[PDB]
């Protein structure tokens, strides 16, 4: 099943985009690396 | 599988009328709803995808709306090339399903049929059977009664009828009643007559040969 | 740009029904499209048979997965459908169809719709064998009507034209009817001005490709 997958993936795409322009992306990498450090 | 049902099953509209076709689902289809147009001569043709989005070359007279389990296609200013049958389809689930279809036919002023009768061909009488044709040309509405009478005796069962699709420009129907008989029985009788009743006729009209 | 479906008209029960769709616009290995088969039963229900991607991935309608196969041939740019253990219930118009594959960043992502359809190809499933039609004149006796009776043929369809395409206005070619005998029959009729009967010859051209029958019958005023 895939065609059915796209109906959740659209919402994931929306999520990504809103945190796309709103938290720059460099910020995302930076906080990603912050989380990683805690490991 | 998601159940799809359109309403109404059949409708008629005058050129210019606004026409709405409703598509209801047993579940919610979250806007994954497409509309397609079917005409008898040509290849099927999509007009809307995802509830609202019109495709290029589709007239903006068409417009879509809806949500949840309830969607609606709307024809703004219906024109001759729009009379056709329309289907809705869901893209939400794994097995895509269509509606059952809404056929949009024309309403127009009553037009009485022209009645003709055709006797059987010599060649076919040689072959051993006989077909007699009654033709009802260019009438509206679709409903018409065709009675066969042989030597004043009323017939039934031995005849079949067929009806054309509505004419692209005329907006009217035509109907053929073919009466098929063994050469024996056809030779028995003398006077073959075809009686026609239709809304636009005052008295039934009969055409006959010997 | 063009989608031409073809295959047999008539298939025996418990046979295999194989169709081919020739794609005349772009390659089937274009990674922007899926392809699909959709069929309409004479009861007007539309069914998705299955889809296939240039990459090889297929989806099949659950009710047919046990017995259906779709595949594309990039070398000749065709897409094929095979349907096995076929019954009468598989008699339908079979459309070959294109389906946009919108990638993740398209404005129109996850919207799955059938955006281009071929003309269809009809397949009857019956034990009966082919049978060419008999063509009989329907002779005329303000405006007169005349025609051709196309009787006793199997399977659908037959096509009737008038004056090799030249006469188009006023023609009415009827849907076929299933007689008790189990063969089909129809009529095709034209209305012309009566003043023209004694001067203009009127030929009807009937074609029945399932039996490779072609017949040209001229219709003269009755005697
Ligand atoms: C066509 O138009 C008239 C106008 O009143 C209407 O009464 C009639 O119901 C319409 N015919 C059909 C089949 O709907
Ligand atoms: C599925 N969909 C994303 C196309 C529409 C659902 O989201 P929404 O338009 O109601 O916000
Ligand atoms: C419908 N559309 C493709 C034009 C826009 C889709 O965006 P959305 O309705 O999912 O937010």
């Amino acid at each position: 099943n895939w065609f059915n997958i796209t109906n959740w993936l659209w919402y994931i795409k929306l999520f990504i985009m809103i945190v796309g322009g709103l938290v720059g992306l460099r910020i995302v990498f930076a906080v990603l690396s912050v989380v990683n450090r805690v490991r | 599988d998601i159940q799809m049902t359109q309403s109404p099953s059949s409708l008629s509209a005058s050129v210019g009328d606004k026409v709405t076709i409703t598509c209801r689902a047993s579940q919610s289809v979250t806007k994954y709803l497409n509309w397609y147009q079917f005409k008898t001569g040509q290849a099927p043709r999509i007009l809307i995808y995802g509830t609202y989005t019109l495709l290029s070359g589709v007239s903006p007279r068409f417009s879509g709306a809806g949500s949840g389990s309830l969607y609606t296609l709307t024809i703004t200013n219906i024109q001759p090339e729009d009379f056709a049958t329309y289907y809705c389809q869901q893209a939400h689930s794994t097995p895509w399903t269509f509606g059952q279809g809404t056929h949009v036919a024309a309403n127009r002023t009553v037009a009485a049929p022209s009645v003709f009768i055709f006797p059987p061909s010599d060649e076919q009488l040689k072959s051993g059977t006989a077909s007699v044709v009654c033709l009802l040309n260019n009438f509206y509405p679709r409903e018409a009664k065709v009675q066969w009478k042989v030597d004043n005796a009323l017939q039934s069962g031995n005849s079949q009828e067929s009806v054309t699709e509505q004419d692209s420009k005329d907006s009217t129907y035509s109907l053929s009643s073919t009466l098929t008989l063994s050469k024996a029985d056809y030779e028995k009788h003398k006077v073959y007559a075809c009686e026609v009743t239709h809304q636009g006729l005052s008295s039934p009209v009969t055409k006959s040969f010997n | 740009v063009q989608l031409v479906e073809s295959g047999p008209g008539l298939v025996q029960p418990w046979g295999t029904l194989s169709l081919t769709c020739r794609v005349s616009g772009d390659s089937v290995s274009n990674d922007n499209y899926y392809w699909a088969w959709i069929r309409q039963t004479p009861g007007r229900e539309l069914q998705v048979i299955g889809t296939i991607y240039y990459s090889g991935t297929t989806y099949y309608n659950p009710s047919l997965r046990n017995r259906v196969t779709i595949s594309l041939d990039k070398s000749v740019n065709v897409v094929s459908l095979r349907l096995g253990s076929v019954s009468a219930a598989d008699t339908a118009q079979y459309y070959c169809v294109r389906m946009p594959s919108h990638g993740f960043w398209s404005t129109s992502f996850s919207y799955w719709y059938f955006d281009l359809w071929g003309r269809g190809h009809f397949v009857a499933v019956s034990w009966a064998s082919t049978k060419g039609p008999s063509v009989f004149p329907l002779a005329p006796s303000g405006t007169a009507a005349l025609g051709c009776l196309v009787k006793d043929y199997f399977p659908e369809p037959v096509t009737v034209s008038w004056n090799s395409g030249a006469l188009t206005s006023g023609v009415h070619t009827f849907p076929a009817v299933l007689q008790s005998s189990g063969l089909y029959s129809l009529s095709s009729v034209v209305t012309v001005p009566s003043s023209s009967l004694g001067t203009q010859t009127y030929i009807c051209n009937v074609d029945h490709k399932p039996s490779n029958t072609k017949v040209d019958k001229k219709v003269e005023p009755k005697s």
